[PDB]
């Protein structure tokens, strides 16, 4: 115990951890279906000083 | 005799060791500089046949 106390002074925690190579997200991205919708020139009207 | 002398010597050493504290025990280099190294007994028996070792019975026959 005396010997270990003497060398303990010269030590500090070696912050090492262990994880997985790949960690998937909790919720995988949902496949969004394609739906055709016409060009709309009003979608920016509420951004900044818009003009209706 | 020796047994009793040793037993009491063992008993109080068993107590001294209890009081040992690693947290406070400090080491000094004066043991290596100012204090002799431990030496175990080096007694060797010799001249086993001096007249003084002659058993009484044989002494009387002598």
């Amino acid at each position: 115990k005396v010997a270990r106390r003497e060398i303990g002074i010269l030590t500090t925690n070696k912050n090492t951890s262990r994880t997985h190579k790949i960690i998937a997200p909790a919720n995988l991205e949902r496949p969004v279906r394609y739906i055709r919708k016409p060009i709309d020139y009003t979608i920016l009207d509420d951004i900044g000083h818009g003009v209706k | 005799f020796r047994v009793n002398s040793l037993q009491e010597r063992v008993d109080r050493l068993s107590v001294s060791v209890t009081q040992l504290d690693p947290k406070e025990e400090e080491l000094s280099l004066q043991d290596i500089t100012m204090r002799k190294a431990f030496r175990s007994s080096t007694i060797q028996d010799q001249q086993l046949f001096d007249r003084k070792t002659l058993p009484i019975p044989l002494q009387e026959t002598y």
